[PDB]
C-alpha cells in the first residue's frame, strides 16, 4: 500500500553528522537481509535474554494461583 | 566578532566571524561541521523567542496576576475555577482547552516547518516586519534579539531551580534578596552542600 | 445525538485538518524519498508477487489527490485522539 | 653556583638558569619545560601566600604574647576559626569562591596566552597591565622596583618564600601536638631546650 | 605643559603634551597602550564634572538645608517627597522616583554614547557651548577645567573617607576642626590611625 517506511531509509540516514561512526548504518541492510546467521544471532540474543527475564520476574511475581506455596515447583 | 567570551583564548577556527552574537564560546566543540551548526544557529533563536515571551508570565502573574508560575496556574483549574485569566473568568474549559492547542500549534509550526530557506524561516520578515528592515540597523538588531534571548534562556532556569529550591515563586524569591542581601542569598539553603 | 457521539465526530475533524492542511505536504516528501527495495531492486521483481507497489487503488479526483489510506492512516490517529479524550477522565 | 647539597647531581634537566635554584627536585616533577614553567609559578603563588599568610599567624599571636599591648581578638591562628560574626560562613564563604575566581582565572589565562591577559576593548575599563610574563608588574608592582636589583631582588623573593613556605608547615605541625601558640611553642623551648625540645613528646616518643 | 608632579623629572613618554594639564603622573603606567589612554582622557573629564556638580551639591545640603547626604535618602525614605528645594514637594514615590532619573540620564548618555570621535564626544561645542567662551584658545581653559575637576573629585573622597570614619559630614567638621585644631583630626575622633 506504500504508506509506511522502508527499513533501509531508516538506517542509511543515521549516519551522525560528525563522522564518529563515519558512514554509521550504511548498506546494513543489505548484510542484514543477506545473512541468516546475523538474523539468528539477534533472534537468539533477543529470546535468550527474555528466557532469562522471564525466570527474573516469574518467582517474584508469582502470576499462577497456588505457586510460592508449593516451593519446589 | 562582538567580544570574546573568555579573554586569552583565540578564537574557534570553524565558527565563521560573523555570525549573530559570535563570542566565540564553543566549549564542547560541539559544531565542528558549519553545516550542522546552521540548524543550531536557527534553533538557538527559536528556543529563546519562546523564552522570551516565557519570563514575563512567570515574574508578572507573581506580582500582579497574584500567581506562582508553577503550581498556581495548573493546579487552581482540576479542583477550582475554569481560568482566572487577567482576574476574569471564560467559559473553555480543561480537556477541550488542549485540543485547541494542537490544531493551532500544529497548524502554526507546521506551516513554518515547511520551507526551502533557512534564512527566510529564522527571519521571515513579511507581514511579521514593521521595524527595522534595512542594512546595519537590520544587522545590529539581529544581534540584539539574540543576545536577549541568551539572557532570557538563562533565566529559564533560574526560574525553574530556585523554585525547587526555595519554592516560592520568582519575584516572592527575588524580592527576598534584596531586602536582606546576606541571609537570602543561595549559599545558606538546601543548595550549596 | 449527544456528546459521546459528538465528540468522535468533533475530534475526528482535527487529524484530518492537518493531515490535509499541512502534512499532506511532508508526509508525501518523505514517500518519495523512501520507496523499499532488496538486494538494490525493489520486492516485485526479485521474484515476490504480493509485494508489488500497489498504486492502482490509490487514486482520486480529490484536489490534493488526498486517498483512502491517508483517510484512513489520519483517521486512525483522530480516532486516538478520540479514545484519549472521553475515555481518561484522569486529572480533567 | 650553590648547590643544595654541595656534592649531587643538579639534574641534566635542570640547569642554574631560572633564580632560586639550588639543584634540588629528586622526584623530577619538572622534565619537559612546559610543565616546569607551570611550577615555578605554583612556587611563587605558594611563596607569596605564605609569606603574607605567616604574617597573620606569626605577629598577631606575637602580639598578645608580647604583651598586653593590642591582644589579638582570635587568640592563637587556629583560634580564629571562631569568631565571624557579621555573615554566615555559608555565604561569606561562595562570596570568596565567586571573587577570588575572577582574579586567579585571569591569572591562568595569562599563563595560557602571555602577552595579554584583557586587551583593551574586553572587560570594560580596568586591563592596565603592563605583564612581563612570569611576574605581573603593572599595578601589582606600585613603587616601581625592577630597578636594576632584579636578579637579586627575584633571589630575595623566592629564598624568603621558601623559608615562609616551611617555616608555615611547623605551626602546623607544632600546634596539631603541643596544643599551643607558636611564641608558646618558641619561649617553651627557648626557656628550657632540652625537656622543651620536640621527639621528646608524642611524635619520635614513639620511638 | 606646565610643571612635573614631583619634581623627579622623568615625564612619561607617552603623552598627548597638548593633553589639558599632564604634570607627566603615572606611577603605575596604566594609560601606556595609547589606544586605551583614548579612553581614559574622557573617563576623567566626565567623572570630575559628576564631582565638580556634586561637591557643591553635598556643599549646599549640609549648609543651607538640612542632611548631609546619607541623611537625605533616609529622612525622605520615611518622608519621600517631602524635600525642600527652594520650594516644596512635587509628589513623587521612590519607584516612581527613580524611572526619571534612570530614563532621562540613559538616553542623555545614550546620545553621547555612541559618537564616532573621541574628541567630538568630550568636547562637542555648539549646543553645549551657548556662551561661546572657546574663543580661539580652549587650551588655557581645558587645562583650566581639569585643575578644578581633579581637584573636585579629590575633593569628594574627602567627604566619603570623612564620614565612613567616625567622623561626620564635612560641614560641621570643618567648623569642628577650625574651632579645636588639636583633637579634630583624621588621628583624633577619626581613629583613621589604628594604633
Ligand atoms: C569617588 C570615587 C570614585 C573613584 C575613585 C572612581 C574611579 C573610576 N571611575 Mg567612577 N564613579 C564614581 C566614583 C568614583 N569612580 C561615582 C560616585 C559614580 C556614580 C555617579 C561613578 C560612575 C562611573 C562610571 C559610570 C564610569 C566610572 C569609571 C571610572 C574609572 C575610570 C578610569 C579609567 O577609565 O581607567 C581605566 C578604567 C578603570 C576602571 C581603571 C581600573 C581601576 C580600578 C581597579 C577598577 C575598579 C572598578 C570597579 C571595582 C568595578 C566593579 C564595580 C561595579 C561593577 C559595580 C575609574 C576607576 C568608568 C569605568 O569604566 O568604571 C566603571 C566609567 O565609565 N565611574
Ligand atoms: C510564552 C508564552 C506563554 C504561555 C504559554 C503562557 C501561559 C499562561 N499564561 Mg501567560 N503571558 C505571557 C506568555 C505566556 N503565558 C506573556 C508574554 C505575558 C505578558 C503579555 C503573559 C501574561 C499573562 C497574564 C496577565 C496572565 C497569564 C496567564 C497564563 C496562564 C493561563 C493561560 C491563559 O488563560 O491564556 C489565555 C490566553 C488568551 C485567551 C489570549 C489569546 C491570544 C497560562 C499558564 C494567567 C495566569 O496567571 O493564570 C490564569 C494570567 O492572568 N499570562
Ligand atoms: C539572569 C540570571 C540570574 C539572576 C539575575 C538571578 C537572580 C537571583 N537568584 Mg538565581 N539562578 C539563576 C539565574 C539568575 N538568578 C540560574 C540560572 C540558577 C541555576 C544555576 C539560579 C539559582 C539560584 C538559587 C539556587 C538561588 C537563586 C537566588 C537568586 C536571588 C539572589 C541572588 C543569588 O543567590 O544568586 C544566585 C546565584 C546565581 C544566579 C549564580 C549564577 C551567576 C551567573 C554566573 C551570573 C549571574 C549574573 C548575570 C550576569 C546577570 C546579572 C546582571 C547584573 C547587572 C545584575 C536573585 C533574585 C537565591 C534566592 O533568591 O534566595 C532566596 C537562591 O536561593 N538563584
Ligand atoms: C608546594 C610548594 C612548592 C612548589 C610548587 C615548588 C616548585 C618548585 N621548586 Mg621548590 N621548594 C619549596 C616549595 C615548593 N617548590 C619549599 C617549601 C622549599 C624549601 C624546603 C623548596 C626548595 C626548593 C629548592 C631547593 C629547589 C626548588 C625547585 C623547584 C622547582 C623545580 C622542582 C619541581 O619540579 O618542583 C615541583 C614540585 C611540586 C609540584 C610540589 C608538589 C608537592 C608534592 C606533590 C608533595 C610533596 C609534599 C612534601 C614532601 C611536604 C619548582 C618550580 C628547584 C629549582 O630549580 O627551582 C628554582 C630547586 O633547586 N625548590
Ligand atoms: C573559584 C575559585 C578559584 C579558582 C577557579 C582557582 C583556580 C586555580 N587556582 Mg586557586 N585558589 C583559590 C581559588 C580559586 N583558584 C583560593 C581561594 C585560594 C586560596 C588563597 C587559592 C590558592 C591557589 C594556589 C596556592 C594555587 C592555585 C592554583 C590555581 C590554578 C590551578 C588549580 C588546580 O590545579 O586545579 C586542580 C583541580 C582541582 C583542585 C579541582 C587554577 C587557575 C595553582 C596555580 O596557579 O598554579 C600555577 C596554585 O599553585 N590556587
Ligand atoms: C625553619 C623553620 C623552623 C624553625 C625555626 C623551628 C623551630 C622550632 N620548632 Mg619546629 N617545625 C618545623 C620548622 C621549624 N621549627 C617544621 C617544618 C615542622 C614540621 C615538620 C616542625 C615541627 C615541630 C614540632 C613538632 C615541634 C617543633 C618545635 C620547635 C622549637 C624547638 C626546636 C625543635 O624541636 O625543632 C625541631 C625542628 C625540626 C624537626 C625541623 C628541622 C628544622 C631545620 C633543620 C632548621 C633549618 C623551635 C622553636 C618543638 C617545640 O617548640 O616544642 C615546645 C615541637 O614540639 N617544631
Ligand atoms: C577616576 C578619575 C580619574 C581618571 C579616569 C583620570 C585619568 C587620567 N589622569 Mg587623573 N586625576 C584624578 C582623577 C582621574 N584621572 C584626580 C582626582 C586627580 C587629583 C589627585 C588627578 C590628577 C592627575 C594628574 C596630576 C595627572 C593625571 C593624569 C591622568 C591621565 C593619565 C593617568 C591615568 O591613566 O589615570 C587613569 C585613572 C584611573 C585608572 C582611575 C583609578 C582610580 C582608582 C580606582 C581609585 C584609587 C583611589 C585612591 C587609591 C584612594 C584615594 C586617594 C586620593 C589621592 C584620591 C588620565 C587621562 C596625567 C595626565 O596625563 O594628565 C591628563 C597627569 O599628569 N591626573
Ligand atoms: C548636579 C548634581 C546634583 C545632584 C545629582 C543632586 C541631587 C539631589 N539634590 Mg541637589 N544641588 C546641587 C547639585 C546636585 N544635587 C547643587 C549644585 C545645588 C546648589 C544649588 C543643589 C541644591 C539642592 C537643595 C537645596 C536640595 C537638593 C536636593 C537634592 C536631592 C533631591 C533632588 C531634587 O529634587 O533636586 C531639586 C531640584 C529641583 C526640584 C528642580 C526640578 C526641576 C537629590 C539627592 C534636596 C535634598 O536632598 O534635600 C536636602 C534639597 O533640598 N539640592
Ligand atoms: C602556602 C602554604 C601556607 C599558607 C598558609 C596560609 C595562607 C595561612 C593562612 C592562615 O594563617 C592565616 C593567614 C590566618 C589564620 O587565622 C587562618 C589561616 C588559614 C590558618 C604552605 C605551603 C607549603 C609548602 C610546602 C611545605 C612545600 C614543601 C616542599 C618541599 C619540602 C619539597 C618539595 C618538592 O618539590 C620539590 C622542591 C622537589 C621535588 O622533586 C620533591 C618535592 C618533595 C616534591
Ligand atoms: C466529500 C467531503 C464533503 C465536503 C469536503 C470534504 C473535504 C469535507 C469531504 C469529506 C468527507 C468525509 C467526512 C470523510 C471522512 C472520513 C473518515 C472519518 C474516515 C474514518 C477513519 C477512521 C478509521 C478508518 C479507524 C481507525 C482505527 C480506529 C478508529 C481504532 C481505534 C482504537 C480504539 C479506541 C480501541 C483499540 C485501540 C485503537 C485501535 C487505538
Amino acid at each position: 500500500f506504500g504508506i509506511g517506511h522502508s527499513m533501509k531509509e531508516i538506517l542509511d540516514m543515521h549516519t551522525p553528522p560528525s563522522g564518529n561512526l563515519g558512514a554509521g548504518h550504511q548498506n546494513l541492510f543489505d548484510t542484514i537481509n543477506n545473512s541468516l546467521h546475523f538474523q539468528l544471532g539477534l533472534a537468539l540474543a533477543s529470546a535468550g535474554t527474555i528466557c532469562s527475564m522471564v525466570a527474573q520476574h516469574m518467582y517474584s511475581l508469582p502470576a499462577y494461583a497456588f505457586i510460592a506455596s508449593d516451593f519446589t515447583t | 566578532r562582538p567580544g570574546n567570551w573568555l579573554p586569552g583564548s583565540e578564537a574557534p577556527s570553524y565558527l565563521p566571524e560573523d555570525l549573530p552574537g559570535n563570542y566565540g564560546y564553543d566549549p564542547l566543540g560541539i559544531s565542528e561541521n558549519p553545516a550542522n551548526m546552521e540548524r543550531m544557529i536557527e534553533c538557538e533563536v527559536m528556543n529563546g523567542r519562546w523564552a522570551m515571551l516565557a519570563v514575563p508570565g512567570m515574574l508578572a502573574q507573581e506580582a500582579l496576576g497574584f500567581g506562582n508560575w508553577h503550581d498556581a496556574p495548573s493546579w487552581v483549574y482540576e479542583g477550582g475555577s475554569p481560568t482566572w485569566f487577567g482576574a476574569g473568568m471564560p467559559i473553555t474549559d480543561i480537556k477541550l482547552l488542549a485540543v485547541i492547542e494542537l490544531v493551532l500549534m500544529g497548524g502554526a509550526e507546521a506551516m513554518r516547518a515547511s520551507e526551502p530557506d533557512m534564512e527566510k524561516r529564522v527571519y521571515p520578515g513579511g507581514a511579521f516586519d514593521p521595524a527595522g528592515f534595512s542594512k546595519g540597523n537590520l544587522a545590529e538588531l539581529k544581534l540584539k534579539e539574540i543576545k536577549n534571548a541568551r539572557l532570557a534562556m538563562f533565566a529559564f532556569v533560574g526560574f525553574v531551580l530556585q523554585y525547587y529550591a526555595t519554592g516560592k515563586g520568582p519575584v516572592q524569591c527575588w524580592t527576598e534578596h534584596i531586602a536582606d542581601p546576606l541571609g537570602a542569598n543561595f549559599a545558606t539553603n538546601g543548595t550549596s552542600l | 445525538e449527544l456528546s459521546p457521539s459528538l465528540v468522535i465526530s468533533l475530534s475526528t475533524g482535527l487529524s484530518l485538518f492537518l493531515g490535509r492542511f499541512v502534512f499532506f505536504n511532508f508526509q508525501r516528501e518523505n514517500v518519495a524519498k523512501q520507496v523499499p527495495e532488496q538486494n538494490g531492486l525493489t520486492h516485485f521483481e526479485a521474484g515476490d508477487t504480493r509485494a508489488k507497489e500497489y498504486v492502482s487503488l490509490l487514486k482520486s479526483n480529490d484536489p490534493v489527490g488526498f486517498n483512502i489510506v491517508d483517510v484512513l492512516a489520519w483517521g486512525s490517529i483522530g480516532h486516538i485522539v478520540a479514545y484519549y479524550i472521553l475515555a481518561t477522565t484522569s486529572n480533567g | 653556583r650553590p648547590i643544595w647539597l654541595p656534592g649531587a647531581d643538579v639534574p641534566e634537566w635542570l640547569d642554574g638558569t631560572i633564580p632560586g635554584d639550588f639543584g634540588y627536585d629528586p622526584l623530577k616533577l619538572g622534565k619537559d619545560p612546559e610543565t616546569l614553567k607551570w611550577y615555578v609559578q605554583a612556587e611563587l603563588v605558594h611563596g607569596r601566600f605564605a609569606m603574607m599568610g605567616l604574617v597573620g599567624m606569626l605577629v598577631p599571636e606575637l602580639l598578645t604574647n608580647a604583651g598586653i599591648g593590642l591582644p589579638a581578638k582570635g587568640t592563637e591562628w587556629f583560634n580564629a576559626g571562631a569568631a565571624p560574626m557579621f555573615a554566615p560562613t555559608g555565604v561569606l564563604f561562595a562570596m570568596q569562591f565567586l571573587l577570588m575566581g575572577w582574579a586567579e582565572i585571569r591569572r591562568y589565562q595569562d599563563f595560557k596566552n602571555p602577552g595579554s591577559v584583557n586587551v583593551d576593548p574586553i572587560f570594560g575599563g580596568k586591563l592596565p597591565d603592563g605583564n612581563i610574563p612570569g611576574y605581573p608588574g603593572g599595578i601589582f608592582d606600585p613603587f616601581g622596583f625592577a630597578k636594576g636589583d632584579v636578579d637579586s631582588l627575584k633571589l630575595k623573593e623566592v629564598k624568603n618564600g621558601r623559608l615562609a613556605m616551611f617555616a608555615t608547615l611547623g605551626f602546623y605541625c607544632q600546634a596539631v601536638v603541643t596544643g599551643k601558640g607558636p611564641i608558646a611553642c618558641w619561649t617553651s623551648h627557648l626557656a628550657d631546650p632540652w625537656a622543651n625540645n620536640v621527639w621528646s613528646i608524642e611524635l619520635a616518643k614513639v620511638i
